[PDB]
């Protein structure tokens, strides 16, 4: 929030030293309101609910075992148990080397297959092994973390830090009406811009706002004008 | 280097008495303090004046050039 | 409340120590089976140790797989140059009295995969040299310098050492004080 | 060899990181003077001490002024030195205020001060940054050719 | 997987035999442990990484102090939350920071 | 009155500072070099032969600055003053004695100058050495100098004290969004390279040298040298913590996804990737061009078949790595003191000497194979006129580079400036505080203020208020007041003794119970493993209290990384500390009345083993009492006086714990622009500029420092009587208000002296 | 340790043992004597030292007779002066409390238990005789020790 | 100060034998130096609440802080009263040794006194600990003026 | 690699654009230490 702050603004670089997206939500509750949304806007998920993942062997076929766990799937507040998982596994596991048909036995133990110059099945299923408990199931790629923060009030909203505005605003249970975040080149592509040069305005104003800095606001307001 | 005529502060003559304080110091030694005391050094301007001063002029002769 | 002498001993018997870290002293509650020991090689004024020992053939062994892939793999050779560290005394005790043996050039023995090295230059095949280049070049240039694993005979060799700390006896004059600038 | 008279400009310091130019020469007869005529050399300004809080330089203050009135040369030593109530001691049983605030008469009213002024010696080291080093002046004269420029 | 050979402890592989035969075959030696309807399987932990709470706000715990803030004329604040630090050169003095606390104001009172 | 232990222990400052001067780590330096470095070099290259005549070879017998052997007495050098006065080198003549053969078989000795040694003042060859101020008013040299700096051609050049990583010691960084990267700045006696160690990408570890083109991956290199067994490797680089295994794991894969592996193919792999050697011994180009790779891959060259402690080396930099990679903050602070080292003016020149010798022989053996080239008549007698000519380039070049400050460096190549500069003259303490001056290595991206902020290591060995101002803050440096620099001590006395004392070889030791027990390092090398380091560590400090082994090697054991360290390489700080054994001082004023009344000066405190030297490392083990009073029942050692953490310059400040640390800092600057007393001859000196105060005061305010440095002697200032008041509103912002007729009197009167040197030059014509 | 990865139980396939980070200590000391099963820094030091010298007592008395039995010494490489050194050079006393203690000479020094070697070790005689070279195999090490001087 | 350093010593010893409660927004570790921090700020300020309270009328500091020609109420505190806790990288002291900041104090000591809490004022001298943590802020503000 | 160009000198601090072009030194010009002087107008 300082001259760092006003070099990234006034260069317009397109990648930012923490960006955040301030997203007002819809109700005023804790459990099963706020919760909800921050699921719904999540890194990654896999690791937070496998619980453990196999590398198994039989007399002619192979398993990848996770045994997702219902619990931590029902007091995290998030919607996906079987199908989306096993999808959202199937997409990145063919981003990383292939994915044909991924099963599910039942029971949330999903199991992941492997088949066909030699011992290349065995190291590209290591490789699986890896990159299985690193993929995207439930939230947007887009967000490094969402937190839930209070405006010195009863009102909980949540800010992320990711790099994604227009997949928050149309995220359900949030208010796409006001829904900002600090990214300026992103609002401009996805707001206008007029949006962009407010948002210039507002975060120049913000970051001597925090600093004892008596600017008149015209000189934001020209600076703005003569970058858009 | 040598001993300031006067002190710096008062315009007193300081200059006649470094070597009657050396001498109080040396021969029936006295404390500084009596010693400036006695020499009428009453103020402390006056008093700073010789209880400050580096008689550096004894170690410059040393290296006299026209020995 | 007691007396245990030591004695020293040995000191012309060459007591080389084999460390085998491929294999466990003790993988249940008994010691590991001791391995059965043949065709051991040994090379002077380089200190290579060669051991040789026969695999299991009843189980674990992939017969097709080792004759299309490397032509003699019977046994499984262990080498590793013996070190020459001082201060180590191999010992027994035989009547309530420890006997020290000093030990030769210590042995830190590791699988070695001859068979492939055979393969991998047979496939390829279709000026003072100091330092470690010297090292490697006499090793592999003056080499075959058999021996014959004799194994079975402690007896012997502990009366011996037996003989050897029964019929001679020193006391030391050495003051404690010199012995701590002598450290 | 160049003999150098303090003069406006010239730069001067305390051992404390209070540094500065001497902004006026004034008479001895305008200084403020105490009960013995004592006059200082140098006025410094309070305004100096609140901001950079070298409450070191008024313990100097005060072990100078109890040294030359007790003959010894006190000690600054870190975390150490001469401790600030003897130094106390020496100068009420000299007849001086405890804390080195004594009481002047103006030098150009003669009427006595209405606050009493911190009064005593301090070590100060004329700096190497004369005025007479620094003042330069052009009007027209030496041009490098290349850019016919001063 | 990460099992070892137990003749030259090398790292032993996966290998495809003939009829598919998944077996812990061994490069650099001739061992081979085969699957006869044995299930090898590796599990791994991994951490459950729970809910987190709202941020909230720790205020209490910062240095206040006793300014008003100079918007004294829309909200009454005599309090400040500050750091102090030199930005000035070592002849300057120190360049204190404050933060009213009644309205979320800063200024930089030098 | 009674000694007291407490407000009398610090009178071993003075007595460490009367045979320990403030301007000791320069002479030291140099007085090294001129007795033992020159007698290094001179065996090193002892012997230059020629291809053609094998019946003729040159042979360096011994070497000796400004002596010879005709007289007890040296030779008269021109005295320091007498060579500032006439802009010409305080210089002394190097001898050598020479094997050089004659056509009749004829074997003699000789005594042959072959060029000038640039002598430091107050050196061991210097003529002010042990001059009692009679012989130094006579040779018109202030007592109060400090000495060791150079006069090169009139000009006073002091060789700044240089601040550097540790060489041969494990550094592991991490980093944001790159990767961790670990590296190993290894120098030989002749050849410095960074084994950098990084990681790529899928937790894979990769050995990245120079000379190899691609980075290796860490399995190839692990198996190359003579670790090739596969689980030793993870054994050795992750023990049994199972997290470490699956962080590592992965290269594992990739040792066997190539093909699997003997020593000797992942020994061809590794030579296959061996750039060049200027296309010499061509014919190596095989599998033994990787045995010259690993042998000179860093500092533990092998001369043998046994990869052992190599091996072991880039285990332990793989098991940093994965330690690093499991978390950060295992990561090293690469501003700590501790690693880094002070190379000295003696060192400089030493391996200056060594590139100026080398160059030396080079054309000496041309000159004698263009001699010798000749068919007939070719005569031996006075084969020596030849070096009588060539002895100029060596006093040329050792001039050149300490007036320039650059040293260009064939052998090493580097090519570093700023080595030098010319001592200030503006004070005493200037002059002064110029000698104790640490510059630090550069190529630091100072847009960071990393190396610029005081750190919590330097207290009591860089004073913590000598640091400049505008642009060089922090990273100019000032040594602390009681302060010593460690000498390098042969390793190999204490290696015995360290398996004297029950470290087991790590040739004895296996792989799966290394990091069961904690390891014992030499100057950075797991030299073996031991039971019991707290007993082994307590044993080495009880047999360096005793003199059995060299007072500056330190000891200190790692808990986090479970290791027994043991450094006695030099260049490392450290200072004097009382040692507290069972919650009791050992000076106990006996000793402290002994050391007043005469005997028992300071090196008998460390022989009694009252007081020892501790580094930045040896603190980390220590629990170091401030005063008597806190000494509680666990505490190691006692401050022998907590005032000298502030330098030489900072010491003119009286009571800096009462003021702001700014203040503190910016006294230390304006101290050294003070006008005051320069030298006892300063009159007889003639300098560029000079600034005399007229009738300069000692303070009335003074501190033990100024009184230890003899400041007292040559004060810069005058005690103003001050009156602290606003008057005449021109005082406002720091300007003073100047009485006239204090002036007039004298006040604040100085002088400048200005000298202008012409030369009448002759000409060819 | 934690959960491990499940006709010749010494030809199955052999995995590492693999701890928790977090219990990695505890069972570090453990496993330290258990790896073998043979048939504070203080006194936690002094602890472990008298549980050595018990060990060591009592690997001696079932060294007492057997005919394969080693223990490899590690002894100062400049023993005290009385290699071509002859005969018996003193004795280890066995103090009270169950503590040990060794003079090599006039001099009194410790013993102590060294590095715990989990794998097979094995002493060797080699005999290069120029009419026929034979490596005798002579017996195993049961377990190291060190000696010490103190002071 | 002995009420604020017994409630930091009563927090120590229970991060120390157990666990406390983790804020919701930071992690564990930082918790305690939260916590710390703020009970240390705290009594800092009411330090120099009660110092300026019995400030003499006629005080100079205390005019120049009231005028505002020079100062402030913090410099005369920090003169007078305590020199509160030096801050730099915008927390308490780290660590210039392993897991201490001097050996001056014990190992793992995450006390006020061994993390850069000066109970001094300018006026009763710094310890050469504070002085040294004094020292490292000061540094810093001056590098940060560079 | 000291070989001054003709695009050294149009490009640095003190090459020709930023050195000689908008930025130049002046004749006319004095510089010396400031003092304080209350009796002299704002002004
Ligand atoms: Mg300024
Ligand atoms: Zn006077
Ligand atoms: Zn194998
Ligand atoms: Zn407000």
């Amino acid at each position: 929030l300082g001259v760092p702050r006003i070099k990234e603004i006034i260069n317009a670089s397109k990648v930012i030293s923490t960006p955040i997206i301030n997203a007002v939500l819809v109700n005023d509750n804790d459990e099963r309101a706020a919760r909800v949304v921050k699921g719904r806007v999540e890194k990654t998920l896999l690791s937070d609910v496998a619980f453990y993942v196999q590398d198994v062997y039989k007399d002619n076929l192979s398993f990848i075992q996770v045994r997702i766990d219902l619990g931590t799937i029902d007091k995290l507040q998030l919607e996906l148990t079987i199908e989306d998982i096993a999808v959202a596994i199937t997409r990145a596991s063919k981003l990383k080397i292939q994915a044909s048909d991924v099963n599910i036995i039942g029971k949330d133990r999903i199991a992941i297959n492997v088949f066909p110059s030699e011992n290349d099945v065995f190291y590209r299923m290591q490789q699986l092994r890896r990159a299985l408990p690193d993929v995207v199931v439930k939230g947007l790629p887009d967000i490094s973390r969402a937190v839930i923060n209070i405006r010195d009030d009863g009102k909980r909203e949540l800010l992320v830090e990711g790099y994604g505005l227009r997949d928050v605003m149309c995220t359900d249970g949030v208010i796409g009406s006001r829904t900002t975040t600090n990214h300026v080149l992103e609002v401009f592509s996805v707001l206008g811009i007029e949006a962009a040069r407010y948002s210039i305005i507002r975060e120049i104003n913000y970051t001597m706002s925090n600093h004892g800095m008596s600017v008149d606001p015209r000189h934001i307001q020209l600076l703005g004008d003569v970058m858009t | 280097m040598i001993v300031p005529v006067r002190c710096f502060s008062c315009g007193k003559v300081v200059g006649d008495k470094w070597e009657s304080y050396l001498n109080l110091l040396q021969e029936d030694e006295l404390d500084e303090g009596t010693a400036l005391s006695r020499l009428g050094l009453k103020r402390y301007c006056c008093r700073r004046m010789i209880l400050t001063h580096v008689d550096l002029i004894e170690k410059f002769l040393r290296y006299n050039p026209l020995e | 409340i007691e007396e245990f002498p030591l004695k020293i001993s040995g000191e012309e018997e060459s007591l080389h120590v084999f460390q085998y870290a491929n294999r466990p002293r003790l993988v249940g509650r008994k010691p590991a089976e001791h391995p059965f020991i043949s065709a051991a090689r040994y090379k002077p004024k380089s200190h290579l140790w060669e051991i040789d020992i026969p695999l299991d053939e009843q189980a674990f062994y992939n017969k097709d797989k080792a004759e299309s892939e490397w032509n003699g793999v019977n046994v499984q050779t262990l080498k590793g140059v013996g070190v020459e560290n001082n201060g180590q005394y191999a010992a027994f005790v035989k009547d309530m009295q420890v006997y020290l043996v000093p030990i030769e050039r210590v042995a830190q023995l590791k699988p070695f995969f001859k068979y492939i090295d055979d393969a991998n230059v047979t496939r390829k095949q279709e000026n003072r040299l100091t330092g470690s280049l010297l090292a490697h070049k006499v090793a592999d240039e003056e080499a075959n310098i058999e021996l014959t694993w004799a194994e079975g005979t402690f007896e012997q060799f502990k009366d011996t050492i037996v003989k050897e700390a029964e019929d001679k006896t020193l006391v030391a004059l050495e003051k404690q004080e010199d012995y701590i600038d002598n450290l | 060899r160049q003999n150098r008279r303090p003069e406006l400009g010239d730069k001067f310091s305390s051992r404390h990181g209070q540094k500065g130019v001497c902004g006026i020469i004034v008479k001895q007869e305008d200084m403020p003077f105490n009960d013995q005529g004592i006059v200082p050399d140098i006025i410094m300004n309070p305004h100096g001490f609140p901001s950079r809080m070298t409450v070191g330089k008024m313990i100097e203050l005060i072990s100078g002024k109890a040294g030359v009135l007790n003959g010894t040369l006190e000690y600054g030593t870190c975390f150490g030195g001469s401790k600030l109530e003897d130094m106390s001691k020496i100068l009420v049983d000299q007849g001086f205020n405890y804390s080195g605030k004594d009481m002047l008469y103006s030098g150009i009213t003669g009427e006595c001060l209405q606050a009493y002024i911190f009064f005593g010696p301090i070590y100060y080291q004329k700096l190497k940054h004369m005025v007479l080093d620094k003042m330069h002046a052009r009007a027209r004269g030496p041009r490098a050719v290349l850019t016919r420029q001063p | 997987m990460l099992s070892f050979c137990p003749s030259c402890n090398n790292m032993l592989l996966i290998t495809s035999g003939d009829s598919g035969v998944y077996t812990l075959a061994c490069r650099s030696c001739p061992y081979e442990f085969p699957i006869e309807g044995i299930e090898i399987y590796d599990r791994k932990k991994l951490p459950r990484k729970e809910v987190d709470d709202v941020l909230g706000g720790g205020w209490d715990n910062v240095d206040q102090t006793k300014t008003q803030c100079p918007n004294y004329d829309t909200c009454g604040g005599e309090s400040a939350y500050f750091f102090q630090l030199q930005i000035r050169s070592a002849d300057e003095p120190m360049t204190t920071f404050y933060k009213c606390v009644n309205c979320g104001h800063r200024w930089k009172e030098n | 009155d009674e000694i007291n232990t407490a407000q009398d222990k610090w009178h071993l400052l003075p007595a460490f500072l009367k045979v320990k001067g403030l301007v000791k780590q320069h002479l030291d330096s140099f007085n090294y070099f001129v007795d033992t470095d020159l007698k290094k070099i001179i065996k090193a290259n002892q012997l230059i032969l020629s291809d053609v005549d094998p019946e003729f070879y040159l042979k360096y017998v011994d070497i000796r600055v400004g002596k010879k052997s005709s007289s007890s007495t040296k030779d008269y050098l021109t005295p320091p003053h007498e060579c500032r006065l006439r802009d010409m080198t305080y210089s002394a003549p190097i001898y050598v004695d020479i094997e050089y053969t004659r056509g009749r078989n004829i074997i003699m000795h000789k005594d042959v100058e072959i060029g000038r040694m640039p002598i430091m003042l107050r050196s061991n060859k210097c003529i002010l050495y042990d001059a009692d101020e009679s012989k130094m008013a006579k040779l018109n040299e202030c007592p109060l100098d400090p000495g060791g700096y150079f006069i090169v051609n009139g000009t006073e050049k002091v060789i700044l004290v240089q601040e550097q990583l540790s060489k041969n010691r494990i550094i592991v960084e991490a980093d944001e969004k790159k990767g961790i990267v670990q590296a190993s700045v290894t120098s030989s006696t002749h050849e410095r390279k960074s084994k950098t160690y990084v990681i790529t990408k899928n937790g894979k570890i990769y050995l990245k040298h120079n000379s190899i083109a691609e980075e290796i991956p860490i399995a190839i290199v692990l198996k190359a040298c003579g670790i090739l067994s596969d689980l030793e490797i993870m054994q050795l680089v992750c023990g049994n913590d199972s997290s470490y295994q699956d962080i590592f794991a992965v290269n594992l894969e990739e040792s066997s996804k190539l093909d699997i592996y003997t020593q000797q193919q992942a020994l061809e792999y590794i030579g296959a990737k061996v750039k060049t050697m200027r296309r010499q011994k061509l014919t190596i180009l095989q599998e033994g061009i990787e045995a010259i790779a690993t042998t000179v891959i860093a500092h533990l060259t092998v001369e043998a078949l046994d990869f052992r402690e190599k091996a072991l080396y880039i285990a332990m930099m793989t098991r940093r790595v994965v330690m690093a990679m499991y978390n950060p903050k295992m990561i090293d602070d690469r501003d700590y003191v501790g690693n880094k080292r002070l190379e000295l003016a003696g060192q400089l020149i030493s391996l200056l000497f060594e590139d100026l010798f080398k160059k030396f022989n080079n054309d000496f053996k041309l000159s004698i194979d263009k001699v010798l080239k000749k068919p007939n008549r070719a005569m031996e007698y006075d084969a020596l006129l030849s070096i009588n000519v060539h002895s100029n380039n060596i006093t040329s070049g050792l001039n050149r580079a300490i007036s320039t400050g650059n040293w260009s460096l064939k052998r090493f190549k580097m090519e570093r400036a700023g080595v030098t500069h010319v001592l200030s003259r503006l004070s005493y303490i200037s002059a002064l505080g110029m000698m104790t001056r640490i510059s630090s290595q550069f190529e630091k991206s100072r847009k960071v203020s990393g190396p610029r902020a005081l750190q919590p290591s330097q207290f009591g060995m860089l004073c913590t208020a000598d640091t400049p101002e505008g642009e060089a803050c922090g990273l100019v440096k000032n040594l602390a007041l009681m302060t010593h620099i460690t000498t390098d001590d042969e390793e190999e006395p204490i290696k015995k003794l360290c398996y004297v004392l029950g470290v087991e070889d790590i040739t004895l030791i296996d792989s799966a119970s290394l990091h069961l027990n904690y390891g014992v390092y030499l100057n950075g090398t797991l030299i073996g493993s031991i039971r019991f380091p707290t007993k082994f560590v307590t044993q080495f400090r009880h047999l360096r209290r005793t003199g059995k082994v060299s007072e500056f090697i330190s000891i200190y054991s790692n808990s986090h990384q479970m290791a027994v360290h043991i450094a006695t390489d030099g260049g490392r700080i450290c200072r004097p500390l009382i040692i507290v054994s069972d919650g009791q001082s050992r000076v106990k004023d006996i000793h402290l009345r002994k050391l007043l009344d005469g005997e028992l000066d300071f090196d008998d405190f460390l022989k009694l083993g009252l007081v020892e030297y501790l580094d930045v490392n040896e603190e980390n083990d220590s629990y170091i009492a401030l005063y008597e009073k806190d000494i509680v029942p666990s505490m190691t050692h006692l401050e022998i006086e907590p005032f000298t953490i502030l330098g030489a310059v900072a010491g003119l400040i009286p009571y800096p714990h009462h003021n702001q640390s700014p203040r503190n800092t910016y006294q230390c600057a304006m101290g050294k622009q003070a006008i005051g007393a320069i030298a006892y001859n300063q009159f007889k000196r003639i300098d560029t500029l000079l600034y005399l105060m007229t009738y300069p005061q000692q303070p009335m305010v003074k501190t033990k420092t100024i009184e230890l440095i003899d400041y007292d002697k040559l004060p810069a200032g005058q005690n103003a009587t001050v009156a602290v008041m606003s008057y005449s509103g021109y005082d406002i912002e720091d300007a003073l208000v100047l009485n006239k007729s204090s002036i007039d009197r004298g006040f604040g009167r100085c002088e400048t002296r200005r000298k202008t040197t012409t030369v009448l030059k002759r000409y060819a014509n | 340790x934690x959960x491990x990865x499940x006709r010749i139980e010494q030809l199955f396939p052999v995995r590492p043992v693999r701890v928790r980070h977090e219990d990695v200590e505890t069972v570090k000391r453990e496993i330290q004597e258990a790896l073998s099963e043979k048939p504070k820094e203080a006194a936690a030091e002094l602890e472990l030292l008298n549980a050595d010298h018990q060990h060591i007592l009592r690997k001696l008395k079932k060294m007492n007779n057997k005919p394969e039995r080693f223990m490899v010494f590690q002894l100062p490489t400049r023993l005290p002066a009385f290699r071509e050194l002859a005969g018996k050079v003193g004795s280890i006393r066995v103090h009270k409390s169950g503590k040990l203690s060794v003079k090599i000479g006039n001099v009194v020094m410790d013993i102590g238990k060294g590095a715990e070697t989990t794998f097979l070790q094995d002493v060797i005689a080699l005999s290069i005789a120029d009419d026929a070279s034979s490596a005798e195999l002579l017996g195993r090490v049961d377990g190291k020790i060190v000696v010490t001087p103190q002071i | 100060v002995e009420i604020a350093y017994h409630k930091c010593d009563e927090l120590i010893t229970l991060f120390n034998k157990g666990e406390l409660e983790t804020q919701p927004g930071c992690n564990e570790e930082q918790t305690l130096e939260a916590k710390i921090g703020g009970l240390l700020s705290k009594v800092r300020e009411e330090v120099g609440d009660v110092c300026i309270n019995e400030l003499d009328n006629w005080n100079a500091p205390l005019i120049m802080a009231t005028c505002g020609s020079k100062g402030s109420t913090l410099n005369v505190s920090q003169m007078v009263a305590v020199v509160g806790q030096q801050i730099i990288s915008g927390n308490r002291v780290p660590d210039g040794f392993q897991d201490r900041s001097l050996p001056h104090f014990p190992k793992n000591s995450k006390t006020p006194q061994s993390k850069g809490f000066v109970r001094n004022s300018f006026f009763s001298g710094l310890s050469p600990p504070e002085f040294l943590f004094h020292a490292i802020s000061g540094r810093e503000g001056l590098v940060d003026t560079a | 690699k000291p070989i001054r160009g003709f695009c050294q000198r149009l490009k640095g601090k003190q090459g020709r654009f930023r050195g000689n072009l908008s930025g130049k030194r002046v004749d006319f010009s004095g510089r010396t230490v400031i003092s304080p002087d209350p009796n002299l107008s704002i002004d």
